[PDB]
Formats: structure tokens, C-alpha cells, sequence
């Protein structure tokens, strides 16, 4: 960045380094430098090649990246690093079981709709001109299909927002008592202090997007912006209804009417859905609530500090303005005529030869308008493809609990919370991640009396002397009895079977 | 919809624009007349060296006086059609009046090569201007040749356009020739009085306007306006833009004039196009 | 000089092509770079009788690609496209008339990808090593090691078949898996038209 | 004529880029849900029980 430094490297693409050093660029200082390096992309002059492993900062190509480092600050080039080297200690009878967990709330940002625009053909092409408007009628029906395409895009944006957000039938609301099992939900529930009833995180997301004199200048050219059908208060009411239904009723408000349930029991059933027994939550509820509150505070601090994560929405603000400012700026082009102002052509030439000059301007402006409509159609298709995924994530993760791997956050999915954003939606994914691994010695089955004993659920492990059976995702050793194991076959088939005594709970009852 | 039956919905039909009420013509109020009568009615024209470079400014140019004169050979114009020359205004008009034999009148043109056309003065390729000719055998042609006029035949270097490089040395043969204008010669060997008018179409405050009459000023209303040939339709409001004294026009992003300086009073007017929008029909 | 008067067409075509060129690298990074750490297999290659020697990387190859990856790279006749052909004898008249040299003279060039095939092969090697030695545990958190027979019995337990079936038919299951891998190798070696979606 | 010839190529490249991006998103989903874990979706990853 020019805010940081002014040093520049130059990459001559597809040029051998023995052929680059007259020349069309006037500058030549970065063509006969002392830091000439040869890549597959071309010849890089101005950056010293250091052979260390760093992640890619400025991508050059063919595995070569560049950065600005204190190597005394200079631009360096290197080979990009894939990641840290790891080696899993695989063995015939070794397993690793987590003895502790953590709760992680991550953020996913998805665009939903874009800016709806309308273009007047006659004011953009001619502009307060009568004879150009009479000459424009000979070109057929291009303006009608351009207006039809823009109307289709403008209807499709409201359809996208209606499809994503209006998945609930009744506007639920929370009770005034805000004790949801010790979990703190005050940063995502709506705040009546603001005139528009949005939460803290929704307000931060609205402030971190610089959503839009340029508008008055392009208003005079026949280029208008239509307002959306659903205001931001209505989107906030939809997200409030979805949050209240998810908090006070679980997944049951998606299948039908809302069924109330305490949040501790609901979240214990969320643990039971991912293969962890529900007594873990009832023994660690305070720790789980503290970890959730800490993760919510970390998201608040991250959104208050850095605003670069919302760029997926910011491009929706950018591409809908940069495409408009080009369309105004193509009115200054002449397209081979004598002037870019039609009134000068009318007042300086007679009607025999002025129309020849005016036809080039009309054809050029029509081609520019058709180009704008085509890029808008492609961008609308991309935005619709994103909005379908946003609606699917709202249906399958906010309104339920997904078993799809990495669909809603890294780890085993527990919850998701929706937030509105300028031209998009933000999902806070609450997931379960195993934390503290431990080594154990395992075996597939156990010989008790010449018959194999397989666990029903869980893993046979050993702590060195005794044998226990645990859960797969949490370490909880228990005495191997006949209740949690089942018998199948004899001991001569299973490879890796071991000898251990399987307890019988019925035998101490006979000793009474 | 190209249909006799309209379904339930909202349909975009047309656009409304506020139509202008009055038409305003605005021009500077100079009253002096051009030195055209000192150019075409000259008693003795000059040669290609003295070249008769005449500046015309602060005039009310009436080109129809040239239209009321039948004796004109060619009135060939580039950039501006000759019939609309009264409806424009120009900054400074430069007249070049000279006498050349009828064979080499066609040589003097932009992008045309010749002896007189290259060795005396070129015409640039961006020449917005007119050339007028007349076959004047009554005054220019004399008995036993007219030896006063003297023209080039050989020059070592092709001159840059609109130059006055005069040299009478013997080149490497004396390169200057008297054409000896006689009344008994053929049509191609007759002298011609040629006047070339070159105008600058710039953003400067123009002085050589047409015979149009300025009207009163109407503000804060959708009116048609004409400022020194600049035609348009809009609302002229008072602007707080600080124009520098050399500046005349103000432009937008799309190279459109959005601020003007009046050619009579020294105030600055902001031009805003009249109110417009779309019309939607909400019906069952 | 005449093209300068037509406006900003060239800038927006260059902007669109730059957006496409960035998007291709984003697609490759999105697909392959899903792992955090580059896992590697232990030097002993016993996995309960299952044979992964045809999909694990071969150290004898200089490109560090597997056998099936070598067949997949051989079946697709990828052009050099000019990023390989950066040499200045494309300018000189050598060999025959080449389409890449002609379209390089016409101004149509091809940029190289950011990730070379030696890094895509390392991503697939890391994903294979993590899947083999840890199962699904490396997708969520840290890579929890597990024996491969117990992992496959848990894969059977995920689809409604009890885990005694694998511990009674492990040899038959391993032989069926090895036979299916060999059938894929024979099918890819015999037929060269299977990768037409890439072609 | 040559400018129209270039614009047609740019538009077709944009359409093919959108199709390739859809295929790349599908490939990323298949890598996340089938390589990195077992899938219960029918015929998403192979015919039969995955
Ligand atoms: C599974 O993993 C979780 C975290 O991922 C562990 O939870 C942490 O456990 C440690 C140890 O038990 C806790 O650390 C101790 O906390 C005491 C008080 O805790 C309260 O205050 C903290 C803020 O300080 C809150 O976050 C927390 O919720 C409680 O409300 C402190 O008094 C302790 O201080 C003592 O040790 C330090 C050195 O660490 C000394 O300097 C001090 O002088 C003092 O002697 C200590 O800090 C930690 O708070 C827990 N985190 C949370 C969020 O609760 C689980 O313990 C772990 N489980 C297993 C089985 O390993
Ligand atoms: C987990 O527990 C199991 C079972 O408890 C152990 O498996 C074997 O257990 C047996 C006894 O329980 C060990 O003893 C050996 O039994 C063999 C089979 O007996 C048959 O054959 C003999 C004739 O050889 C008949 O008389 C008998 O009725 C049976 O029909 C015997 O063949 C062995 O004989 C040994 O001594 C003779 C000399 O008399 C030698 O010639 C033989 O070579 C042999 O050494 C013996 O009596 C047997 O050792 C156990 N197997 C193993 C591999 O050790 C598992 O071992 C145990 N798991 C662990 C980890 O210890
Ligand atoms: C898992 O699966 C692998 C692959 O099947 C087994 O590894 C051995 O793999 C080789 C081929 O990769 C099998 O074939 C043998 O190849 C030998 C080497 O020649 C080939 O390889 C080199 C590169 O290394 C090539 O350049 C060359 O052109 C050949 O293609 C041959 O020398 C062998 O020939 C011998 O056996 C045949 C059998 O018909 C005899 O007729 C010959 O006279 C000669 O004695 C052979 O063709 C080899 O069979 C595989 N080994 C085994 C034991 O099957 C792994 O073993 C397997 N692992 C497990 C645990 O199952
Ligand atoms: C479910 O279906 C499977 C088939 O998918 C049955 O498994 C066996 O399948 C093989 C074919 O893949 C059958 O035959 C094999 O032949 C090979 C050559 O052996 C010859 O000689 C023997 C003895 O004379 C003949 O019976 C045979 O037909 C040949 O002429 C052997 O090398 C094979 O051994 C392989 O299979 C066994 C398991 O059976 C493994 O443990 C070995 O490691 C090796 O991989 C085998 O003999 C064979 O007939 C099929 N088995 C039977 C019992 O018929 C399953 O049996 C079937 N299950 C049920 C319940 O029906
Ligand atoms: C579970 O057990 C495995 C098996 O030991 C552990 O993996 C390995 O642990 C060792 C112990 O520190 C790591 O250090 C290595 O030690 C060997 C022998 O002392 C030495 O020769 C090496 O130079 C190295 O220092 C080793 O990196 C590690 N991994 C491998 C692939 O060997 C594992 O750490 C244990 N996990 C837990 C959570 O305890
Ligand atoms: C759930 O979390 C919110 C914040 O994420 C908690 O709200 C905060 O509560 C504290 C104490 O009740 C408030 O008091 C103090 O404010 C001053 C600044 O005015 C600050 O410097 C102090 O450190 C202290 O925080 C605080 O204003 C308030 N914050 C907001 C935004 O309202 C809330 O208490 C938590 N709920 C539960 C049940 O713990
Ligand atoms: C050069 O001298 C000639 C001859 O005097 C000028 O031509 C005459 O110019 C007047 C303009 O003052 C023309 O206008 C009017 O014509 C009507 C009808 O013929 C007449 O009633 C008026 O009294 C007045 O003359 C006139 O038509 C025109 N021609 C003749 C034959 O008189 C010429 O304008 C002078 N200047 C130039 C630049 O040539
Ligand atoms: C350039 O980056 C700096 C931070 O590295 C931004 O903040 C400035 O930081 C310096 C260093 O202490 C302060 O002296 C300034 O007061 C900070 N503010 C400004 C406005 O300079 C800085 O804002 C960045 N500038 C740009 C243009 O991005
Ligand atoms: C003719 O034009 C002159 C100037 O070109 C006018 O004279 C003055 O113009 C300034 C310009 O702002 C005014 O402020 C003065 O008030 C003008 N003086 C007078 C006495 O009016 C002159 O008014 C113009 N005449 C006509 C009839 O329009
Ligand atoms: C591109 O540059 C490389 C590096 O200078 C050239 O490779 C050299 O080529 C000459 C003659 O072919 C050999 O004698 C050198 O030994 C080569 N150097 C290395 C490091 O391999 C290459 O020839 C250049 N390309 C062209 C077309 O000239
Ligand atoms: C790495 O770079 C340093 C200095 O550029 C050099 O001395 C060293 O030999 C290089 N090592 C390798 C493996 O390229
Ligand atoms: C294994 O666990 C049992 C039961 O808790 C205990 O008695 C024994 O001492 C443990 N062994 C080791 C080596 O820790
Ligand atoms: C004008 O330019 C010519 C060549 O461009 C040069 O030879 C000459 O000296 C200049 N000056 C005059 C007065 O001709
Ligand atoms: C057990 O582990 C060793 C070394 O890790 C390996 O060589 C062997 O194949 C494995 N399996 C058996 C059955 O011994």
C-alpha cells in the first residue's frame, strides 16, 4: 500500500530474463536492476528472492508469492507455504480420545440481493433532443427488451429476499425474563433503544458497510435506483422472529407449531444429536455457558475492530456503483463522430450529413447499454445462486441441526443464529470442537469365556491395567459389563481380540 | 402489452418529463460590423508571402451578405455547414486573402499535396473553416501580363501549416516565378481571388457572433436556452461556484455543460435538467 | 489514436478477464486447500489388509504423484498454453506453424495458475493421509489416530450394519477392496475417453 | 467489428466461468461431506451406502 511504502517490483510476464533488459515505457530503472529473478510467469525485477516458507501475501504465480518484510524494509519474493508439517502416530492398537471440549461460534457472510436499477433509454441515449428521439425509432425494440430484463432482475431481487428471510409464518417474540439456561443472548436479541429495533451485532454490521454528489449526477442521466420492497425494519423483524423461535422452541417451530422447551434441555438434545451423552451438559453447563458468552464477546470485538470480513457484501455495493459510473462516463466518448454533444452536431451541420455523425453516437451508446444489461444479468444470476444457498443454510441450520460436514461451521454443528446485513445475511454458527487429546491402547473385542464381546456404542480402551469402554467423542471410562456389550461368535475369528473379564450385574443380585 | 386484456399487477408504461415553457436566446450585445468589406472588396490583393492575415473580432458576422452576392465560385466548408453560419458564435475569425491561378486553387486543401500547397503553407487536418473563391478577370488580369505577383516553385523543406517563412535566395535556379496574368488565357490560366476563413471553436468567451437578438433572463423554471450557440433545455438557477476569470463553462463527469457564464452579465448560472421519472400503472 | 476516442471498453474487458483469472485460483484454493496441516503417512504401510499403494504418492516419481494420478494426468492432453512457452525461439521461425505462437503474436496470452501441480498433489496426499490415519476426526478438530479396521467397522456401524460383520469378514472385505482398486486401474489404463469432462 | 468480436468472447468467458464456479462449489461440497466424513445423502457419493 501507498500508506505503508513506495517500493515497487515489476513483473514482465512471459519474458525470459536474458531478453528484457528501445522500450515503450519511458522508465527503465526497474529493467536493469540487480535483483533480477526468473519465475515461470516471467521476469521479476526489484524483489530479492528469499527461500523461506511464508503464506501467500501478494500472489505472483507458479507457486511464487511476494511480500514486504524487514529483511531494512524491502520487497521479497518466495515460494508459498502450504502449511505446517504433521505426522499422525498411527499404530495397530493406539487410539486418541479427547478428554475436553470447546464451543466455537464462527461467522459466515452471504450476499442475498443487489441494487435494483432502472434505465431510461431516451434520456440516456439522446437527452432532451427531439430529432434523435425520432431517429431512435428506426432501431426496433431494443429498449423494450432492455427494460424487460431490468424489470426481471428487479423482481428477482425481492424474490431472493422474500425466499431467504420469510421462512417463518408467525412473528414470535421472547418473554421478558431473559434467563435462557445461563446463556447470554443480549447481543443478538433486538434492542428497543434504537428507533429501528436491531441488535448490537446487527448495528455493527450495518455500520461496517459504506452503503450509499454521484447519485444526483447519475439521476440526471436517466439512471435511477428503485427502493426494495422489504425495508430493513421488516428484515430485522424476520430475524427477530427466527431468533425467538429458535431460542424458545428449538427445531420444533420449523416442522409446525412452536413447542416450548427449556434451553438447557434443548441444548442437551443438541449434544445428544452429535454422539455425546446428555449428562455431559448437565455436568458442565456453567462452563458451556461461559464459553458461549466468551465466543459472543470475541465476535463483538472482532466486528468492532476489523471491518475487512464484510467485503463479500461490499463488492455488492461496489459492483453496482462502478458499473453505473462507467455508464455515465461513456457519454463523453465520440465513437468516431465530431463531438460527444448532439446539439453541437445539430447546430453545426445540416440534416443531410448530421445524421451520419449522430448514428455513430446512437450505435455506441446502444452497445454500451446492452453491455451493461448483459453484465447485470450475469451478476444477477450469481446473486441468485448465492441467495439459494443462503435460504438453504437458513432452512437446514437455523431451523434444525445439520449433520453435513463443514456445511455450518467447522466442527460438529449445534446451533445457528441469523442476522441481517446490508444486501445480505450473517450466520453465527455455534459448533462443538474436541480439545484435549489423550493416548490409549484399544482393541476390537474382548474374550470373556471363549466368546467375543463387542461394544454397543463406544470404544474399548485401556489405561495400562484395566479395560474400559468410553464414548467416541468424550473420555468417560466405565466398567465393561454385559449391558453395554453384545456377544457374537467365538474368539478364533477377530484379529486383535484380547482377554478380559466382562462383569455380570445379575450375579451380585443373587448374593442378597 | 400489445393486448386488449390487462391482468392484475403493476406495469411500467412510459416516462414523464416537465415540458419547457419559454425559449431564451442569449448573446453578447456587440454592435460593430466585420471588416469583410475590407477583405473581398480590396483594391489589390496580396501574394502568398504577405498572405493578408486578418484578425476579426468584436463583430456581428452576417454571412448572408456573401449569399446576396451572385459572383462567387466556391464556398466549400469543413466542420460547419455554410447555411447555419448565422446561428453560431466564434471566438476569432482569421481571413487569408490572396490570388492564385485556377489550376492551383484546388491544390490548397488539407491533406492535399502540391507545389503551392506544400512550399508556401499547408492546411491542418483539423481545419474547421471555409474557403471562398471568385474568378476575378476584371482587375487581377492585366495587359501583357501582371508581373507584380510572385510565387514559389521550389522549396527544400515542407513548411508547417500557417507559417510565414519568406526567402528570396537562389536555391540548389531562382525559385520564384511571376505568373503573368493575361485576360486572353484559358479558364485554367485565369487569376482567382481566394479568401480562407479559419475559426477557433474553443471554450473562450467568443466575440464574433451571429445576428441573433438576445432576450430576457428567466430563472428557476424549465426553459429552453441558447448561450452563444449552446442550445439546451433546463432550469437555470443561481450557482455558488467560484469561477476563475479565465473560465467560461463548467462541465460534469460525462463532459456535459452544467454551469455557464452569461455573456452579458458576469453571473454564473447552474443548469439542472427538468424533473422527470417513470410512470407505473397499478391496476387489478 | 483512433481507438483512444472509443472510450473505456478496453479497461472493462481487462477488468472482467482479471476477475475471471482471480476466480479460477479462488476455485482451486476452495476445493483443495481444506486441510490445515500437511499430514503424512507413517513409513509402515499396513492398514488392516487394505492396499493403498496405488493412491498413496510414489517417492520414485519426481512430481510426487500417485499411480492413478499419473494415469489421470496422462489421459488429458493438456496444451502448453504459452506459460511454458516463454522462450524467445517462439519469435524465431522454428519447427512448424504453432497456434500458441500465432495467438501470442495476436496479443492473446495465458497466465499460469497460482498453485502448481506439485502443491495440488501435496494437498491430495495430506487429505489421503488424514483420512487413512484419522477418519473423520481431522475434519472437525485435531487428527485423532485410530486403527483402520476399527474405523471401517465404525463406517459399517454408520450405515446400519453391526460391527461384528467386519470383524468376521475383514479378509474378504480387504480382498474385495483391492480387487476394485485394480479394476479401476485397468479401466483407466484401457480407456482414454473417461476424462472427457476435463477435456 | 473487432471490438464486437472481443466483447462476444468476454461474455462467453463470463458464462463459462459461472458454470465452472458452480462445478467447483459442488466439488468443494463433495470434498467436505464425503472425503472428510461419512454421508447419509442417497446417491450423493456413489451408488449404494457410502
Ligand atoms: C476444559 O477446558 C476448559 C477451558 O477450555 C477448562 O476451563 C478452565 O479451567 C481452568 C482451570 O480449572 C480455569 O482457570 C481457573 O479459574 C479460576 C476461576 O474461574 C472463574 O474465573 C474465570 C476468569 O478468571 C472465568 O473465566 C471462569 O468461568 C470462572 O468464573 C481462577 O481462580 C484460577 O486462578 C488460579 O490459577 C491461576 C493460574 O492459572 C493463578 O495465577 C491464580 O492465582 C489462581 O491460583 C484459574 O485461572 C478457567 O477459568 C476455566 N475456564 C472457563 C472458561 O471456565 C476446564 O477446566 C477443562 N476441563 C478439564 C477437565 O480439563
Ligand atoms: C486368552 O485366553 C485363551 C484361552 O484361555 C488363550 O489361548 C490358548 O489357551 C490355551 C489353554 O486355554 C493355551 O494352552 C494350549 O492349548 C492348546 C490347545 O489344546 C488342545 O490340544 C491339546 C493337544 O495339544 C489337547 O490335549 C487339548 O485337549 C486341546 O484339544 C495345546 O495344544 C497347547 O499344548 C502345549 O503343550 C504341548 C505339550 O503338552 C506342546 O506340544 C504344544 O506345542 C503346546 O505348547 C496348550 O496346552 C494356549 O497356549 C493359548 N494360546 C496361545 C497362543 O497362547 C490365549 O493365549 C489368551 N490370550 C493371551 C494374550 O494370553
Ligand atoms: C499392494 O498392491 C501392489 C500393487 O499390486 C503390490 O506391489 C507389487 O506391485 C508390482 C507392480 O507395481 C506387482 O508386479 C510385479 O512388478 C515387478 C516390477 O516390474 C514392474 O514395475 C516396474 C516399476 O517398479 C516397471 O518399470 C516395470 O515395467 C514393471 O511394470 C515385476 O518384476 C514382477 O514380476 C515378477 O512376478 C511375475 C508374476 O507373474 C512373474 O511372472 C515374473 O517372472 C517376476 O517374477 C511383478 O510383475 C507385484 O506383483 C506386487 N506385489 C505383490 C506381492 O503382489 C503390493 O504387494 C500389494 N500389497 C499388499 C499388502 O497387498
Ligand atoms: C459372498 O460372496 C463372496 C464373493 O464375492 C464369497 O467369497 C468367495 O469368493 C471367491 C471369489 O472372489 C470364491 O472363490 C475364491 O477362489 C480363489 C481360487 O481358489 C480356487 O480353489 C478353491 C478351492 O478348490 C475353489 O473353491 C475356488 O472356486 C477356486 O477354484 C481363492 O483364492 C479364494 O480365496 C479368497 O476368498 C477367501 C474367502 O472365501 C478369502 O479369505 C481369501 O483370503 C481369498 O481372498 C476363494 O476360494 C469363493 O468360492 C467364495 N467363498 C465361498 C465360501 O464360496 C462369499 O463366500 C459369499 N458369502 C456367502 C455367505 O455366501
Ligand atoms: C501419543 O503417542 C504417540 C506415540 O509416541 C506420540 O507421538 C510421538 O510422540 C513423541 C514423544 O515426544 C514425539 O517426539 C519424538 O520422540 C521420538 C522418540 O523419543 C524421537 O525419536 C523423535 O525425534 C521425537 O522427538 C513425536 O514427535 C510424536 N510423533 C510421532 C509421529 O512420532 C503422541 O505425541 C502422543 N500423543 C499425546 C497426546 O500424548
Ligand atoms: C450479557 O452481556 C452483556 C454485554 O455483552 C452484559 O451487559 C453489560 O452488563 C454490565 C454489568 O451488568 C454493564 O455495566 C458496566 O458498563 C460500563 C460502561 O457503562 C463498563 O465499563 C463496565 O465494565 C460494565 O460492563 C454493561 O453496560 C452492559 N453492557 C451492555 C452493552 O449493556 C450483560 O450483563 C450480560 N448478561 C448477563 C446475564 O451476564
Ligand atoms: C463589396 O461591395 C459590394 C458592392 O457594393 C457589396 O455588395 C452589396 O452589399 C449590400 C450590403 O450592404 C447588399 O445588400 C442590399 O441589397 C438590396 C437589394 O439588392 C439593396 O436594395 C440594398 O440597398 C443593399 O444594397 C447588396 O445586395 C450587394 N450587392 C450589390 C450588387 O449591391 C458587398 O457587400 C461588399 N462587401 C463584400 C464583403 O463583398
Ligand atoms: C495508514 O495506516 C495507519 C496505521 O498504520 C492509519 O492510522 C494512522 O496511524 C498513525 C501511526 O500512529 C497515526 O499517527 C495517525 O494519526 C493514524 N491516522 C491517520 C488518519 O493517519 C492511517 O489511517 C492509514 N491511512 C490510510 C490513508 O489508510
Ligand atoms: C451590454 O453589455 C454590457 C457589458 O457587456 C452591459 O454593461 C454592464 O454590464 C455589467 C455586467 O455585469 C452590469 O453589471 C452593468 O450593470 C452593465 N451596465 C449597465 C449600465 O447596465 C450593458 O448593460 C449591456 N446592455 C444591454 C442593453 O444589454
Ligand atoms: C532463457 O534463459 C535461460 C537462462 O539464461 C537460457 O538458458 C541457457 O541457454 C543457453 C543456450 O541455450 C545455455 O548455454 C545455458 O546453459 C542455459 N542456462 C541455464 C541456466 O540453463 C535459455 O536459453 C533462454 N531461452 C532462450 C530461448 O534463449
Ligand atoms: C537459500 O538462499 C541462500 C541465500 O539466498 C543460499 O545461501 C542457500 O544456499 C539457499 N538454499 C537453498 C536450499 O536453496
Ligand atoms: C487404571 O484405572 C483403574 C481404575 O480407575 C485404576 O485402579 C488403575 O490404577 C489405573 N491404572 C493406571 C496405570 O493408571
Ligand atoms: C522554421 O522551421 C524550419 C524547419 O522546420 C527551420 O529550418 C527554420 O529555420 C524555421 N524558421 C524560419 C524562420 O523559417
Ligand atoms: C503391527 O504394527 C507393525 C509395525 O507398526 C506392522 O509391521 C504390522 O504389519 C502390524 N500388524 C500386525 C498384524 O502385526
Amino acid at each position: 500500500g501507498t500508506n505503508t511504502s513506495n517500493q515497487v517490483a515489476v513483473l514482465y510476464q512471459g519474458v525470459n530474463c536474458t531478453e528484457v533488459p528501445q522500450l515503450t515505457p519511458t522508465w527503465r530503472v526497474y529493467s536493469t536492476g540487480s535483483n533480477v529473478f526468473q519465475t515461470r510467469a516471467g521476469c521479476l525485477i526489484g524483489a530479492e528472492y528469499v527461500n523461506n516458507s511464508y503464506e501467500c501475501d501478494i500472489p505472483i504465480g507458479a507457486g511464487i508469492c511476494a511480500s514486504y518484510q524487514t529483511q531494512s524494509q524491502s520487497i521479497i519474493a518466495y515460494t508459498m507455504s502450504l502449511g505446517a508439517e504433521n505426522s499422525v502416530a498411527y499404530s495397530n492398537n493406539s487410539i486418541a480420545i479427547p478428554t475436553n471440549f470447546t464451543i466455537s461460534v464462527t461467522t459466515e457472510i452471504l450476499p442475498v440481493s443487489m441494487t435494483k436499477t432502472s434505465v431510461d433509454c431516451t434520456m440516456y441515449i439522446c437527452g432532451d433532443s427531439t430529432e434523435c428521439s425520432n431517429l431512435l425509432l428506426q432501431y426496433g425494440s431494443f429498449c423494450t427488451q432492455l427494460k424487460r430484463a431490468l424489470t426481471g432482475i428487479a423482481v428477482e431481487q425481492d424474490k431472493n429476499t422474500q425466499e431467504v428471510f420469510a421462512q417463518v409464518k408467525q412473528i414470535y417474540k421472547t418473554p421478558p425474563i431473559k434467563y435462557f439456561g445461563g446463556f447470554n443472548f443480549s447481543q443478538i436479541l433486538p434492542d428497543p433503544s434504537k428507533p429501528s429495533k436491531r441488535s448490537f451485532i446487527e448495528d455493527l454490521l450495518f455500520n461496517k458497510v459504506t452503503l450509499a454528489d454521484l447519485i444526483c449526477a447519475q439521476k440526471f442521466k436517466g439512471l435511477t435506483v428503485l427502493p426494495p420492497l422489504l425495508t430493513d425494519e421488516m428484515i430485522a423483524q424476520y430475524t427477530s422472529a427466527l431468533l425467538a423461535g429458535t431460542i424458545t422452541s428449538g427445531w420444533t417451530f420449523g416442522a409446525g407449531a412452536a413447542l416450548q422447551i427449556p434451553f438447557a434441555m434443548q441444548m442437551a438434545y443438541r449434544f445428544n444429536g452429535i454422539g455425546v451423552t446428555q449428562n455431559v451438559l448437565y455436568e458442565n453447563q456453567k462452563l458451556i455457558a461461559n464459553q458461549f458468552n466468551s465466543a459472543i464477546g470475541k465476535i463483538q470485538d472482532s466486528l468492532s475492530s476489523t471491518a475487512s470480513a464484510l467485503g463479500k457484501l461490499q463488492d455488492v455495493v461496489n459492483h453496482n456503483a462502478q458499473a453505473l459510473n462507467t455508464l455515465v462516463k461513456q457519454l463523453s466518448s465520440k465513437f468516431g463522430a465530431i463531438s460527444s454533444v448532439l446539439n453541437d452536431i445539430f447546430s453545426r451541420l445540416d440534416k443531410v450529413e448530421a445524421e451520419v455523425q449522430i448514428d455513430r453516437l446512437i450505435t455506441g451508446r446502444l452497445q454500451s447499454l446492452q453491455t451493461y444489461v448483459t453484465q447485470q444479468l450475469i451478476r444477477a444470476a450469481e446473486i441468485r445462486a448465492s441467495a439459494n444457498l443462503a435460504a438453504t443454510k437458513m432452512s437446514e441450520c437455523v431451523l434444525g441441526q445439520s449433520k453435513r460436514v463443514d456445511f455450518c461451521g467447522k466442527g460438529y454443528h449445534l446451533m445457528s443464529f441469523p442476522q441481517s446485513a446490508p444486501h445480505g445475511v450473517v450466520f453465527l454458527h455455534v459448533t462443538y470442537v474436541p480439545a484435549q487429546e489423550k493416548n490409549f491402547t484399544t482393541a476390537p473385542a474382548i474374550c470373556h469365556d471363549g466368546k467375543a464381546h463387542f461394544p454397543r456404542e463406544g470404544v474399548f480402551v485401556s489405561n495400562g491395567t484395566h479395560w474400559f469402554v468410553t464414548q467416541r467423542n468424550f473420555y468417560e471410562p466405565q466398567i465393561i459389563t454385559t449391558d453395554n456389550t453384545f456377544v457374537s461368535g467365538n474368539c478364533d475369528v477377530v484379529i486383535g481380540i484380547v482377554n478380559n473379564t466382562v462383569y455380570d450385574p445379575l450375579q451380585p443380585e443373587l448374593d442378597s | 402489452l400489445k393486448s386488449f386484456t390487462v391482468e392484475k399487477g403493476i406495469y411500467q408504461t412510459s416516462n414523464f418529463r416537465v415540458q419547457p415553457t419559454e425559449s431564451i436566446v442569449r448573446f453578447p450585445n456587440i454592435t460593430n460590423l466585420c471588416p469583410f468589406d475590407e477583405v473581398f472588396n480590396a483594391t489589390r490583393f496580396a501574394s502568398v508571402y504577405a498572405w493578408n492575415r486578418k484578425r476579426i473580432s468584436n463583430c456581428v458576422a452576417d454571412y448572408s451578405v456573401l449569399y446576396n452576392l451572385a459572383p462567387f465560385f466556391t464556398f466549400k466548408c469543413y466542420g460547419v455547414s455554410p447555411t447555419k453560419l448565422n446561428d453560431l458564435c466564434f471566438t476569432n475569425v482569421y481571413a487569408d486573402s490572396f490570388v492564385i491561378r485556377g489550376d492551383e486553387v484546388r491544390q490548397i486543401a488539407p491533406g492535399q499535396t502540391g507545389n503551392i500547397a506544400d512550399y508556401n503553407y499547408k492546411l491542418p487536418d483539423d481545419f474547421t473553416g471555409c474557403v471562398i473563391a471568385w474568378n476575378s478577370n476584371k482587375l487581377d488580369s492585366k495587359v501583357s501580363g501582371n508581373y507584380n505577383y510572385l510565387y514559389r516553385l521550389f522549396r527544400k523543406s515542407n513548411l508547417k501549416p500557417f507559417e510565414r517563412d519568406i526567402s528570396t535566395e537562389i536555391y540548389q535556379y531562382f525559385p520564384l516565378r511571376s505568373y503573368s496574368f493575361r485576360p486572353t488565357y484559358g479558364v485554367g490560366h485565369q487569376p482567382y481571388r481566394v479568401v480562407v476563413l479559419s475559426f477557433e471553436l474553443l471554450h473562450a468567451p467568443a466575440t464574433v457572433c451571429g445576428p441573433k437578438k438576445s432576450t430576457n433572463l428567466v430563472k428557476n423554471k424549465c426553459v429552453n436556452f441558447n448561450f452563444n450557440g449552446l442550445k439546451g433545455t433546463g432550469v437555470l438557477t443561481e450557482s455558488n461556484k467560484k469561477f476563475l476569470p479565465f473560465q467560461q463553462f463548467g462541465r460534469d463527469i460525462a463532459d456535459t455543460t452544467d454551469a455557464v457564464r452569461d455573456p452579458q452579465t458576469l453571473e454564473i448560472l447552474d443548469i439542472t435538467p427538468c424533473s422527470f421519472g417513470g410512470v407505473s400503472v397499478i391496476t387489478p | 489514436n483512433l481507438l483512444l476516442q472509443y472510450g473505456s471498453f478496453c479497461t472493462q474487458l481487462k477488468r472482467a478477464l482479471t476477475g475471471i483469472a482471480v476466480e479460477q485460483d479462488k476455485n482451486t484454493q476452495e476445493v483443495f486447500a481444506q486441510v490445515k496441516q500437511i499430514y503424512k503417512t507413517p513409513p509402515i504401510k499396513y492398514f488392516g489388509g487394505f492396499n493403498f499403494s496405488q493412491i498413496l504418492p510414489d517417492p520414485s516419481k519426481p512430481s510426487k504423484r500417485s499411480f492413478i494420478e499419473d494415469l489421470l494426468f496422462n489421459k488429458v492432453t493438456l496444451a502448453d498454453a504459452g506459460f511454458i512457452k516463454q522462450y524467445g525461439d517462439c519469435l524465431g521461425d522454428i519447427a512448424a506453424r504453432d497456434l500458441i505462437c500465432a495467438q501470442k503474436f495476436k496479443g492473446l496470452t495465458v497466465l499460469p495458475p497460482l498453485l502448481t501441480d506439485e502443491m495440488i498433489a501435496q494437498y491430495t496426499s495430506a487429505l489421503l493421509a488424514g483420512t487413512i490415519t484419522s477418519g473423520w476426526t481431522f475434519g472437525a478438530g485435531a487428527a485423532l489416530q485410530i486403527p483402520f479396521a476399527m474405523q471401517m467397522a465404525y463406517r459399517f456401524n454408520g450405515i446400519g450394519v453391526t460391527q461384528n460383520v467386519l470383524y468376521e469378514n475383514q479378509k474378504l472385505i480387504a480382498n474385495q477392496f483391492n480387487s476394485a482398486i485394480g479394476k479401476i486401474q485397468d479401466s483407466l489404463s484401457s480407456t482414454a475417453s473417461a476424462l472427457g469432462k476435463l477435456q
